[PDB]
């Protein structure tokens, strides 16, 4: 028979399929998926700074020192904050936290964080500083209160006008927290504070605040119709904060030195820490960021692939291959 | 396919050619077998690899922190964020899906081109010293031993040497 | 002559043109436009729940019961709200509505809506409940007022301090509305309410409000320098709302049970209802959502094609065809 | 065009071929006429149909409610929404327009390929039993009756049967 | 030798390279960059309306007439505002400006602007109008104040209650500015204003404002613990603004007629004016808008190319050309 | 390349052809030289020009004013703007870079097609009156003077006139 030479191409046992713009389900010799679909099921460090994991506490409960919260363990830096969707321990005494969401945003990523004592609880010589407790804030089967602020009441049927300053001698910004108590009526007002008409003034180089208690007949929450309303400011190095009050004052004891060098956000996740490191965190697990696209979860923090609604993105590498 | 070779005039692929994407099968009095065209295969591998790496590497990735930080009386701003997030998802989803469909077409047609180009290189060497059968094969009018076959594969086939035997 | 066989392709009488990346105005045998340009000229149901069409009323006028508005016809659910660009009947008595835009957003899509009486107008034994009217709010050639709230004034030269609660015994959230009247001066103040220094306190499990009337010398609007300012809250099942006031109180009579299961928005349109159904509504008409793109209007509600600035997107289907 | 056939070496289309996109015209002693190539036409229809359906179907559509819910002292947020809305309009407009331009190029070149591929199938069957005229036609060196013409169209042309008459 | 004809293609001395999807650094005979990378290094008119260039002043200092600012030169229209990143002359007397960012947004692009006198400084017969000065607001080595408002103090140990109106008889909206002074304590309060308990009420057809001074113990800024807080409104044609006060009132003298026909924004730039015209301004210079893409700066104002992170976008025009 | 001509069977370009993109080189007893194919060159210039102008002109540009107008207690809204701005930058960057890579591939392959198409036009005219050498050249079996060469270039080569001399 005459000799022959033929031109041809590779085939193999691949059953991998791709789609093309003109034809679906084309079998090819080799293909490559460019969609990331896997995660590690854990909360990880982000490059590689650990998150602040609040367990069963809200940011507010943690900052104010809700006694039902876990003991304050210092974490001097973090990359993001993790809260459970509905933290059980928030404001033990019912009330509100002013500009709460902005504060959470500010605290989401922190380079340095350090709790310091700014007004000793023992320095209140003319007021009662150790009766500021409620059954709504238990600590070890005893009525207690937020541990980082002090609920002052009258002493010997008198509440002298308070005038206290703290000067930020530190080299860092100071996050300062205080509050006001809104009682149920005028009888409770004078019972706690003696003075029937009261205020709290707070001044810094930028702050010019005067708070007054609001009476309303309010629904009982945890058996209480009273309310606490909390406020905060950032006190710059060498500025001073000046408090004046003749009642209803929830005074700072502790404040927080902060260094801020960028932001992130609050992640809602029910997972615990996994002693891992990642470049891209999602609430259901951390992911690689090698692939251009992913489909795991939209609420990511970090440097992530682009989020798409797709179950597969498979590129052809090899050639048309006869199917099985 | 666009270039008419793969699953075209060359009706199917070769399981027996394991060491390359494109190449040659010969049969003569000494025997038969497959030889990969190394140069066309390597150029093709580099080409497809470059395409995939471009699709991956040209993506600009930057740090972002995606949460839900608006409260119950900030629902209008929350909706603005939703429209934004959904908008980008719609953009990236469509563009990712179409990119894949379009590039897969290009890749398969690129392989088709490469096969056709290899075929044509051989055709122009052999001219009327062999019959073009129409299925990717050439039937020689002269004996073409193993060394002759190699000269075809390496582009040095000497037409004047065989034309007398061929005619 | 010798026999011939020829290879060729279809032509027809088509004059349809397409553009290609390298050549404009190529005539082809068949083409297909993928841009939606048509609408039905009507406001329609959305999948297929009817919109709330407010005709000549604003959301505020409708909720408060502006008497110049059409009679309250119950619509127990809707998919979106339609207002005219500038509704003629809004607040008949001049004033403001607190957090109005958020309320409109909340009410844009509603699964259940039902007006109920929460404080009978006949229950105000110690105040005058039937003289709270103004020529600025006419009903049938008589001075009247917003029909869902009550403007209380003094009775026999006395305005006793009001203390009323309503407890949400229903299984649904309740939208509650009330107001305050800001008079022009102290003489008007005591003329209406007897008491020169007044407040309205409102408490729920979350709300802690105390309003006070603000005197300013204000421009006459519809002959009136006085103002009404309205407020609202969502009262959760089993919570109670408690009102206290010694004047200036515009009390609830009716409130609204609501069930919320998603949001939409307020469409501004001058069209009326068209007894049609659609998946995508625009203010100038409803559209199909089969095509990938449309150019009708940006302010759409529903599942719509992508909005583009283009007059045509024509794909070639057939082949190059000699032109006319 | 890219493949050189349509409005190329085959200079124009055929009004007289009504039942397909691509095909054959024959003339012999019995008469003349047009025959659609059914297989290539159907494959092409499926291909273009799949392309259009992909362009349409890969779009992710989701519910959104677009209004203007910010007030006179929320103009900065209103502007953020404007930049977002305008941004997406600019993205979808550019991508829609270019998609159409680019895909129309591909579609017309796809038809061109299909014609060329059909031409080449016939060319390789006939070999030197017919003259390649250069305009899409082949002129036979032998009589080719209606049954012979059909064998060309259905890919079963028997070259050895006619070569003697051809030469 | 036998005659030959050959088919071939153009080559030249080009060393220009492009990248393709399958091959990097392909040398071609001709190429074209579609990325704009150049700017003119100047601030220019925008189509071709000049910007308002505030030099060393903030918008607030300019509007209020901070005396450390440059003399008010009328610019009756502008396309955008240019501030330095940190203007040295803002509020010379420490304080705040209410809804400042919204006002800046409103003023960013203005079709007509004209300062007019609305309350002559000489019309304050019962108050002292020429002692309202501070060493914190110097003018020519003398204590002075914001030039467009008047700091009124008591006259002969009495501050009669002020009642003044201005009616907008103009055909244009009027931007009106006023303020309140928050003193350090009650002794300063009565020293300046006689009356210990004071207010400022402001009413229009839409505004219903009552301000009260807030005492706080505040940090000294430029030696001062007092604060000024400024407010504004847009007074519509034929509306009237009515002021009432018995102290702490920083009264308007001058206001601004405005015509608004569109918006832009505030550009932060350290550059000066360049007597040029452009369609697209960036803070480091103006750019052409012929190319589809640019990489100069994200904070652009005008009709600009699309901003990308890229150093080159080079299209092939010619053919593959052997490299050097 | 996709069509196998440029840097393919036609191994390199011609510095000596200054007046067009594609064309012919002849050598005969009278001399030698280059002639641009004017029609194919002009069609190609129009085509590439149209592509560039489309890429530029289909961009929708509208007035926007981009600043930073949110204050220290509006950081959540400031972040929403950042995510938006960064999102559009990521979209335009990826789409610009890929558009350039993909269109450059198309442009180079378009030139390749044009050369191949010109080659094939000549091939079909000459048929067996010249030898196809495989490098883009044809070697005549008859004398082809300057007027004969021009007839090839202008598509009017008269095959029957030379076949006797050729054979
Ligand atoms: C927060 O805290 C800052 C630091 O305070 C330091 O200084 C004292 C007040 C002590 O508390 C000390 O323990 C702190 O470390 C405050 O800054 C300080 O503010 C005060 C004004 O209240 C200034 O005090 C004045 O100092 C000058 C001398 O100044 C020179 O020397 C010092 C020390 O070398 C340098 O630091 C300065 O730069 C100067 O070179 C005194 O002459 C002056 O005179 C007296 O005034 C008081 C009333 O003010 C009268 O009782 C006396 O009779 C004198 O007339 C006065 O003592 C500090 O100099 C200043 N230090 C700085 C800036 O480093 C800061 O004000 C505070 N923030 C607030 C309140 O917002
Ligand atoms: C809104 O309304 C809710 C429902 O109110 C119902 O109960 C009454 C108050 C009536 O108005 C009735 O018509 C309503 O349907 C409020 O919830 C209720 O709140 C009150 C506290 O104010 C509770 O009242 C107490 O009930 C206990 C008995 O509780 C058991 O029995 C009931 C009935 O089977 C169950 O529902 C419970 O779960 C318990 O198993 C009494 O022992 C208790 O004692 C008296 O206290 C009053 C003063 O508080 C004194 O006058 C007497 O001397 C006694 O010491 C008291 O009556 C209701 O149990 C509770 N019902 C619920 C939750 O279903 C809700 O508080 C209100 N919201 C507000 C104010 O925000
Ligand atoms: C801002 O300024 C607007 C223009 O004010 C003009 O009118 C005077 C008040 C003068 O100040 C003048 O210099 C201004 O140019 C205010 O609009 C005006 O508001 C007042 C009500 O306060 C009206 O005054 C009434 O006018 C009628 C007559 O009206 C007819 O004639 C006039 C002139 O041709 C037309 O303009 C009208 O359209 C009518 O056809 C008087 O009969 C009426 O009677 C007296 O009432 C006063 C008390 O109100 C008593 O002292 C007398 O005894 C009479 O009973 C009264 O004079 C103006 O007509 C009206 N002009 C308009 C709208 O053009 C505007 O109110 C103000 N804005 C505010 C306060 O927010
Ligand atoms: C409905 C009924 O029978 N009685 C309520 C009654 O509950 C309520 O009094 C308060 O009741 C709660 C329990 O539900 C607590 O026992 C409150 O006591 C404390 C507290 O634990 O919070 C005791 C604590 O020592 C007090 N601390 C200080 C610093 O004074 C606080 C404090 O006074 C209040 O929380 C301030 O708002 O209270 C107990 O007061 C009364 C309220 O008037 O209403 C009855 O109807
Ligand atoms: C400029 C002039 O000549 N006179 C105004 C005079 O208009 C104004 O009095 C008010 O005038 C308007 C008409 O423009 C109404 O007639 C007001 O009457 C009513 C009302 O209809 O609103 C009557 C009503 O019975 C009253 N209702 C109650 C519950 O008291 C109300 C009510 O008092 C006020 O609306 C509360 O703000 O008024 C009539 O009062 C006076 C206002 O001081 O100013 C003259 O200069
Ligand atoms: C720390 C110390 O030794 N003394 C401060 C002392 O500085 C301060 O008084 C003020 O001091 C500043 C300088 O730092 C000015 O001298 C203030 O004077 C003026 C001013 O220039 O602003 C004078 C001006 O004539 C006054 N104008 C009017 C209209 O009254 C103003 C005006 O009263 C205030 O600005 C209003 O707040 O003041 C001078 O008052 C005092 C403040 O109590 O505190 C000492 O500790
Ligand atoms: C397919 O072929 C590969 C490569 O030789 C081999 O390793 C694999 O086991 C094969 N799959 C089978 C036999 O199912
Ligand atoms: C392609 O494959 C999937 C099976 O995984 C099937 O659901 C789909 O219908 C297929 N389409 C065609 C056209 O075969
Ligand atoms: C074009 O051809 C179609 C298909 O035969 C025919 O129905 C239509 O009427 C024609 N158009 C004319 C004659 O204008
Ligand atoms: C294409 O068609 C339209 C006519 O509808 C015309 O305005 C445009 O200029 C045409 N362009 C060319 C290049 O013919
Ligand atoms: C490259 O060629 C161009 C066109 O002739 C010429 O103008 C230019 O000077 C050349 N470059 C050199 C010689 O470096
Ligand atoms: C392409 O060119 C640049 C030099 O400008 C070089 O950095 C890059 O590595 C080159 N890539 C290749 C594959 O040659």
């Amino acid at each position: 028979d005459p000799d022959q030479i033929c031109i041809g191409y590779h085939a193999n046992n691949s059953t991998e399929q791709v789609d093309t713009i003109m034809e679906k389900n084309v079998t090819v010799t080799h293909a490559q998926d460019i969609l990331e679909k896997k995660h590690n099921g854990k909360l990880c460090d982000l490059d590689g700074v650990k998150p602040l994991i609040l367990r069963d506490c809200s940011v507010a409960g943690w900052l104010l020192g809700n006694p039902m919260c876990d003991e304050f363990i210092n974490v001097p830096e973090w990359s993001y904050i993790v809260e459970k969707a509905n933290p059980v321990n928030d404001l033990c005494y019912p009330g509100d936290f002013n500009d709460y969401e902005e504060l959470k945003h500010l605290l989401s990523r922190i380079n340095h964080f350090e709790k310091i004592q700014i007004i000793p609880k023992s320095s209140w010589s003319s007021h009662e500083a150790s009766l500021g407790v409620s059954s709504a804030c238990p600590y070890q089967g005893k009525s207690s209160f937020f541990r980082n602020v002090v609920w002052l009441i009258k002493k010997d049927s008198t509440y002298p006008t308070i005038k206290r300053s703290y000067n930020n001698t530190n080299q860092e910004d100071l996050l300062v927290l205080w509050g006001i108590h809104h009682p149920n009526d005028a009888a409770e007002q004078t019972k706690l504070y003696q003075n029937p008409t009261t205020y709290i003034s707070v001044g810094t180089s930028t702050l010019n605040q005067r708070l007054v208690p609001r009476i309303a007949t309010r629904s009982k929450v945890k058996g209480l119709s009273g309310r606490m309303e909390f406020f905060w400011t950032i006190l710059k190095p060498n500025d001073a904060i000046n408090f004046e009050s003749n009642g209803n004052f929830i005074a700072p004891e502790y404040a927080y030195k902060i260094v801020k060098k960028g932001d992130s956000t609050i992640m809602k996740s029910e997972l615990e820490y996994g002693n891992c490191n990642t470049k891209c965190q999602t609430p259901m697990g951390a992911i690689n960021s090698s692939m251009p696209f992913h489909n795991i979860h939209p609420l990511t923090i970090g440097e992530c692939p682009k989020y798409v609604k797709s179950n597969r993105l498979v590129l052809a590498i090899g050639l048309r291959n006869s199917p099985q | 396919g666009l270039f008419g070779a793969i699953a075209g005039f060359i009706e199917g692929g070769w399981q027996g050619m394991v060491d390359g994407w494109y190449g040659y099968h010969h049969s003569n009095e000494q025997g038969s077998g497959y030889a990969a065209d190394k140069e066309s295969t390597q150029k093709a591998i580099d080409g497809v690899t470059n395409k995939v790496n471009s699709i991956i590497d040209k993506m600009n990735t930057q740090f972002e922190a995606v949460g839900r930080e608006f409260n119950n009386l900030e629902r209008r701003i929350e909706n603005l964020n939703k429209k934004m997030e959904d908008g980008f998802l719609d953009v990236w989803t469509y563009n990712a899906e179409l990119l894949v469909l379009m590039e897969n077409e290009r890749t398969l047609d690129f392989h088709d081109s490469n096969v056709k180009n290899l075929y044509d290189k051989v055709r122009l060497q052999l001219r009327d010293n062999a019959k073009e059968l129409g299925n990717g094969c050439f039937e020689f009018y002269h004996k073409c031993d193993n060394e002759c076959m190699e000269s075809v594969r390496n582009g040095t086939y000497d037409y004047p040497q065989y034309s007398e035997e061929a005619r």
